[PDB]
RNA sequence: ACCAAAGCUAGCUCAACAUACUAAACAAAUACAAAAAUACACCAAAAUAAAAUAAAACAUUCACCUAACAUUAAAGUAUAGGAGAUAGAAAUUUUUAUCCUGACGCUAUAGAGAUAGUACCGUAAGGGAAAGAUGAAAGAAUAAAAUAAAAGUAAAAAAAAGCAAAGAUUACCCCUUCUACCUUUUGCAUAAUGGUUUAACCAGAAAAAAUCUAACAAAGAGAACUUUAGCUAGAUACCCCGAAACCAGACGAGCUACCCAUGAGCAGUUUAAAAGAACCAACUCAUCUAUGUGGCAAAAUAGUGAGAAGACUUGUAGGUAGAGGUGAAAA
RNA sequence: CUCGCACACGCUUACAUCAGUAACUAAUAAUAUACUGAUAAUUAACAACCAAUAAACCAAAACAACACUAAAACGUUUAUUAAUUACAUUGUUAACCCAACACAGGAGUGCACCAAGGAAAGAUUAAAAGAAGUAAAAGGAACUCGGCAAACACAAACCCCGCCUGUUUACCAAAAACAUCACCUCUAGCAUUACUAGUAUUAGAGGCAAUGCCUGCCCAGUGACACCAGUUUAACGGCCGCGGUAUUCUGACCGUGCAAAGGUAGCAUAAUCACUUGUUCUCCAAAUAAGGACUUGUAUGAAUGGCCACACGAGGGUUUUACUGUCUCUUACUUCCAAUCAGUGAAAUUAACCUUCCCGUGAAGAGGCGGGAAUAAAAAAAUAAGACGAGAAGACCCUAUGGAGCUUUAAUUAACUAUUCCAAAAGUUAAACAACUAACUUAACAUGGACUAGCAAUUUCGGUUGGGGUGACC
């Protein structure tokens, strides 16, 4: 979103102008989630793609701030999460398959307690750790009986 | 310039406003398009017999307060499952499993009045 | 705001439906088509237009149907009829001499010698005589009639080329369809509906038309008598 | 003719252009409100 | 002019007078002739002569574009190789 | 002598600190038409700020203008600009804790709008007030105590003649001499402007060069600079109210324009007729005149008129929104 | 004397009973439906709230027999399931609402025209002027812009313009303006939100104004089609001269110039630049009026329509009758105002006033200056010549490097909406041709850069001038 002068002498009009990206249609297919998904693109996306050499290669091998896809750190959060499990649900009749994909992708491995967050919104991570630390109250009955068992446990080996 | 202040009520509007006080519903509108009544959505007091049993409404002034006490789930515990409780560990029959006999619920969506949803008025 | 069409109701029904009007409004509620509303109030009757219709689909062949009545229709210009076959009635748009108590025939099938046309007859185009005069045409086939549908008006089958026939619309221009398409045989209803003569400004308001705007606007370069060249020919035959 | 009574008063219509649910339908609605709140004003909608 | 900027709050200079004046430490300001690169054909040796000059301005101009310039322009220069470094100091002067 | 007058409090303002930053209060009820316990769904969303203004016009441009990075300098320098108005860096530099928090700030036309976002005014968004004064005690009102001073009146109407006074005079007048005041203008008693009167409020602000006074002086400044008597410090300076507008975003179709739904009216007479026929009520209009003209009325009253089964009148609910809508065009 | 009772909508206790009213509300009292306090009150049978899904039904309301055209609101039954069980909840007052007021205004429906509702006058007096009415001798439009208003009249004729009913500037214009039946041009070959659940006898964009007789000539310009040729005037718009001729004024004829065509039919001193009160006839005792003719109108004229005509018109003009206080020329009497008494009690306005007349003077029209005249002081009632009287920082006029609306052949040009093209994107073909890589394709979206238009956006109207403008100048 922008401004130009018409002419591009400094001279004329000066007016609101905005240049808009060309979109495809494009089905991409991932080999670690064993996938095509229908995704709009641009020609860049594919150029890129194509210097990283793979559709999973350029979702892996690029950081957040480059893709800028909430959809393209959901691929990667899905694909991490394959690459740290192993899953063996990938390729469930053959595990050649399933060693030799697992393979090429081994440098970008990392463990699974980091594998579960990468892609996430603040909200979708606030949400998450709330449901990680949901708890229904302890009933006080339970509380009492361990300290009164605490103290038991002292009075019977005081004598 | 209409009322801004004064509370909306039905008495305000047309004839098609037609807005409770706030007392509840006691049923539902049936085929003929009278109104049901359900027996059960009606509250039943439960009044005590009064007459054989000594109390007033108002008390003897040179009748002493107390020290004033707020009861906590402490002291109703050591009212009730703490001298249960010991006699069956000093007696060794002590079962960190089962709680129940000294009156512990482990879920209220059994029993008629659940205290933590809250089944009942008062 | 946002208002709803009253067009959706999903069952057919040969009883009058009831419909609101909305004068030039789209359903934002601004003002889209100039000099329309208030009308006499109309009921709807739904009209079949795909004139090749089996009762049920056990038995595809051609079939026959009884004529009726031919009542008045406030949403359209032609003079519609009541037509009943099997356990089924529906309404179709009624040829010019389609009378009560008559026999009409459906038909899909062709066949080397033609057919004799009658009236209410609807036949495929390549099973017509290649002079006869048609309404309610059909573009591609099954897709039910569109064209040739006002009072009075007749379309013309002109000649029939590789498996094609062609037929020239009401407007004096030539169309290009696939011969498996059904029409009906003759002119439509109500002929003389060109000659009506509306005799006061209030006729006209009880048919919807609000009169024209009080601006005055000078004529532009528009305005003239322009002589056009017949355009070329409408082709709905897609080639492979 | 004569003019001033152009307040005709109907409380359904009063209501449906002014009332509470229809504020809190639109988010214009809802910064009015908000407005009236951060005044303090005693009635915030009809 | 403008007398307080914005962002500093100070006294900004103008610097159409930078490009066409040139300030001795005197105070005497230096300018060059107006038209002097124009139309030179038609005009005669004489006239071109007195046109290539430097020449010097009058008192009232000379406070006008001391206002239209802030201090820094005014300081003691010592450049190497100066042409008017001669010219800089005023000599006797009987006023 | 009435009307009146006088208080010193309520609170406020500006900073400092500070933890850290949506107060208080929630029993029920609250997003049906908020405050209405109880039935099968939907739910949700983003697009550069613009212009007034400066350039003595206006067309590129026009600091600040709801985006953390401060401070001493570099510096109003490099640069950028209808190379005009104006705009304007950086490299590089400097910055020593914590306590000593208060006031050459206001005192009821001030200070917050605030006793209050209340009354009241708007359909709505929104606008938005005024107001207090006894004493230790009024559980001291045949009540006791200190101003009696604004205009306005009363106590007490006036007596030839004149900008209302002044010179005077034994004497109020009588005599004599003077064409209100501001502003604005070549020039105003002007019959040019403004003001009933009283009280309280109500309008000149900046330090480049200069002058004046003083320090120290070939140097001066508590760092950064300036210097061929200079440098440093102080003191001397540049108003108030007012357009029609323009731009952004809200709120408005309960009036009215046109629609959509849904209701309701139209008696008598004349006619084969409910025919945008005829006569004439209810009803709807608003022709001509007279009243009225701060009115009964911010468009009415009295008479008189035009239509009156229609392109008719009319109730209720809904729609279209300002770069727009609506329009049997009257902008 | 007659706007009554009820309901809806709205209002929200203003209602009811008892008591009080020094003062507060009532534009004044008495007292109280409206001020104050205390205490009470509208009770459901009326009204609100008050099932879904399938399926059969083409057949108007109009006293409905049967029909008309504009084709029309309003339900039965059958099947499948629908908690089954006294009493639920809510509206119930009023003299009321919208108009700043206890406002002559605005307010839907059902029944009534009285059986229900109400009071034009606080008390006097009987001046003017003003308002509203009734009557009027003789005359009967002589009034006047006009028979405006009024009338014991409530009739006839003729023009202009619009065909007609209808619509419009709420609050200075109701019309000759607009619309309109009719007639004409343009633009469209089509599907689930408009048009339209339509399909060229249809639908949009317009012009003009029914009917009748008509609608002449022009495609050079400007448009618009045809992306260029060429076509279009019921598209924007146009439709001429000079000289010589019949004995004489004229000019059938002749010459010649220029045009895309050279204003045809009709009508005509008109609602038609001026000349104009054209000329003549009719009407009147008398007419710049009205009507009829003549008519170059060198500035009429044919769908930005031309000419006749029926009916219609609160349109604009003219005649006749009749009628009359319009008038000659006014008069009498009633009511409201009025004046006096009692109660309550506003507004614009206001430098200060101890506020005369004449002639002179003077910022060029003096209560106030000069020269003269006049002159106890105060109310109340009347008149409007002056106070350049009051009202509103003149709407006329000019100025301002002040605005805004509108129109374009002004200068700069976006977005958007359509067109056309190149690139992007998806593809497809030959293994191309001659002798000893290119070319072509494109469904809907849809990007970047251009093109042509539509619809628009931003901004501006140089100064001097014996006021501006025109002219002239700089
Ligand atoms: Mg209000
Ligand atoms: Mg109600
Ligand atoms: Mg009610
Ligand atoms: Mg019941
Ligand atoms: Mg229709
Ligand atoms: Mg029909
Ligand atoms: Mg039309
Ligand atoms: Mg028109
Ligand atoms: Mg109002
Ligand atoms: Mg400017
Ligand atoms: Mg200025
Ligand atoms: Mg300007
Ligand atoms: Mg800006
Ligand atoms: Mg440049
Ligand atoms: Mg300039
Ligand atoms: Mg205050
Ligand atoms: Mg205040
Ligand atoms: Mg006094
Ligand atoms: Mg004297
Ligand atoms: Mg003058
Ligand atoms: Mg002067
Ligand atoms: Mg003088
Ligand atoms: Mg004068
Ligand atoms: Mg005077
Ligand atoms: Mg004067
Ligand atoms: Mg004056
Ligand atoms: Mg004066
Ligand atoms: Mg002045
Ligand atoms: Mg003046
Ligand atoms: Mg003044
Ligand atoms: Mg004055
Ligand atoms: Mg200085
Ligand atoms: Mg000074
Ligand atoms: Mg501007
Ligand atoms: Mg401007
Ligand atoms: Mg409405
Ligand atoms: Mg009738
Ligand atoms: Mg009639
Ligand atoms: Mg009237
Ligand atoms: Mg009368
Ligand atoms: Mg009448
Ligand atoms: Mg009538
Ligand atoms: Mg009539
Ligand atoms: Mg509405
Ligand atoms: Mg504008
Ligand atoms: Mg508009
Ligand atoms: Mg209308
Ligand atoms: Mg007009
Ligand atoms: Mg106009
Ligand atoms: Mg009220
Ligand atoms: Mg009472
Ligand atoms: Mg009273
Ligand atoms: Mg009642
Ligand atoms: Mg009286
Ligand atoms: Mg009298
Ligand atoms: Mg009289
Ligand atoms: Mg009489
Ligand atoms: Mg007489
Ligand atoms: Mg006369
Ligand atoms: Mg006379
Ligand atoms: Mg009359
Ligand atoms: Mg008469
Ligand atoms: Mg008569
Ligand atoms: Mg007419
Ligand atoms: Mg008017
Ligand atoms: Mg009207
Ligand atoms: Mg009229
Ligand atoms: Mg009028
Ligand atoms: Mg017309
Ligand atoms: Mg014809
Ligand atoms: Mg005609
Ligand atoms: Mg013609
Ligand atoms: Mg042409
Ligand atoms: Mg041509
Ligand atoms: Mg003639
Ligand atoms: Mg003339
Ligand atoms: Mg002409
Ligand atoms: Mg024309
Ligand atoms: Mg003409
Ligand atoms: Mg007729
Ligand atoms: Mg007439
Ligand atoms: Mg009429
Ligand atoms: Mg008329
Ligand atoms: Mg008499
Ligand atoms: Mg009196
Ligand atoms: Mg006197
Ligand atoms: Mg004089
Ligand atoms: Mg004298
Ligand atoms: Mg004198
Ligand atoms: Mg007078
Ligand atoms: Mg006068
Ligand atoms: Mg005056
Ligand atoms: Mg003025
Ligand atoms: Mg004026
Ligand atoms: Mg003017
Ligand atoms: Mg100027
Ligand atoms: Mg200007
Ligand atoms: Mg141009
Ligand atoms: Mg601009
Ligand atoms: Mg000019
Ligand atoms: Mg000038
Ligand atoms: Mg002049
Ligand atoms: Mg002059
Ligand atoms: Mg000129």
């Amino acid at each position: 979103l922008g401004h130009r002068y018409v002419n591009n002498d400094k001279l004329s009009k000066r007016v609101r102008k905005v240049w808009k990206p060309q979109l495809f249609q494009r089905e991409l297919y991932s080999e670690i989630l064993d996938k095509r998904f229908t995704v709009t693109v641009t020609m860049r996306t594919l150029d890129l793609i194509d210097q990283a050499c793979g559709f999973d290669f350029y979702i892996l091998k690029t950081p957040k701030e480059d893709l800028c896809s909430k959809f393209g750190m959901d691929l990667k959060r899905g694909m991490l999460l394959r690459l740290a499990r192993q899953d063996p649900q990938l390729h469930p009749d053959d595990p050649a398959r399933r060693a030799a994909i697992y393979d090429r992708y081994k440098a970008f491995v990392i463990p699974e307690a980091e594998a579960e967050w990468v892609g996430l919104t603040l909200d979708e991570a606030v949400e998450k750790q709330r449901l990680l630390e949901e708890k229904d109250p302890i009933p006080l009955f339970k509380i009492f009986v361990e300290e009164l068992l605490g103290q038991l446990q002292q009075q019977a080996l005081s004598e | 310039g209409a009322d801004r202040m004064s509370k909306w009520t039905s008495k305000r509007g047309p004839r098609t406003f037609c807005k409770g006080r706030g007392a509840k519903g006691t049923g539902f509108h049936g085929r003929d398009g009278k109104f049901v009544q359900i027996k059960e959505m009606i509250p039943e007091l439960v009044v005590p017999e009064l007459a054989g049993f000594k109390l007033k409404p108002y008390v003897n002034y040179r009748a002493p307060e107390g020290t004033d006490t707020p009861l906590t789930a402490k002291q109703l515990f050591l009212e009730t499952a703490a001298p249960a409780i010991e006699k069956d560990f000093k007696a060794g029959t002590f079962d960190p499993e089962h709680l129940e006999k000294y009156g512990f619920e482990p879920t209220q969506e059994g029993k008629l009045f659940q205290l933590y949803p809250k089944n009942f008025p008062r | 705001a946002t208002s709803v069409s009253w067009k959706s109701r999903t069952k057919y029904t040969v009883m009058p439906v009831k419909m609101r009007k909305s004068g030039g409004r789209n359903h934002t509620g601004q003002i889209q088509v100039h000099g329309i509303g208030g009308g006499h109030k109309q009921r709807y009757r739904m009209i079949d237009f795909l004139r090749f219709r089996p009762e049920h689909e056990s038995k595809p062949g051609p079939f026959e149907e009884k004529v009726i009545a031919v009542r008045y229709d406030p949403c359209r210009s032609a003079d519609i009829a009541l037509v009943a076959g099997g356990n089924r009635k529906r309404w179709i748009i009624a040829t010019e001499n389609m009378k009560a108590g008559d026999t009409v025939l459906n038909s899909d099938h062709i066949g080397r010698m033609a057919v004799a046309a009658r009236e209410g007859d609807a036949h495929p185009l390549g099973a017509l005589p290649v002079g006869t005069l048609i309404n309610n045409v059909e573009s591609e086939p099954g897709r039910g009639a569109q064209y040739i549908r006002a009072a009075g008006t007749c379309g013309v089958l002109l000649r029939k080329v590789n498996g094609t026939a062609i037929i020239q619309l009401p407007s004096k221009r030539q169309m290009q369809v696939l011969e498996t398409c059904i029409a009906t045989v003759g002119r439509v209803s109500n002929v003389d509906h060109n000659k009506r003569v509306i005799g006061k400004a209030g006729r006209n308001r009880w048919l919807g038309k609000r009169p024209n705007s009080g601006l005055w606007q000078r004529k532009g370069g528009w305005a003239g008598r322009k002589i056009r060249p017949l355009p070329p020919m409408k082709s709905y035959v897609k080639l492979p | 003719k004569a003019r001033g009574n152009e307040y005709q008063p109907s409380n359904i219509k009063r209501k449906h252009k002014h009332g509470w649910v229809r504020r809190l339908r639109t988010p214009t609605g809802v910064q009015v409100i908000l407005r009236r709140m951060h005044k303090g004003r005693k009635s915030l909608s009809h | 002019v403008t007398y307080f900027s914005s962002r500093k709050g100070k006294r900004k200079t103008v610097k159409a007078v930078i490009y066409r004046f040139l300030r001795l430490h005197s105070g005497l300001w230096l300018r060059r002739k107006a038209g002097y690169k124009k139309k030179l054909w038609k005009k005669t040796a004489a006239r071109k002569r007195r046109l290539r000059e430097f020449v010097f301005c009058n008192k009232t101009q000379s406070k006008l574009l001391d206002k239209m310039t802030t201090s820094f322009w005014k300081r003691r220069n010592w450049y190497a190789d100066d042409p008017y470094q001669k010219y800089q100091d005023r000599t006797n002067l009987k006023v």
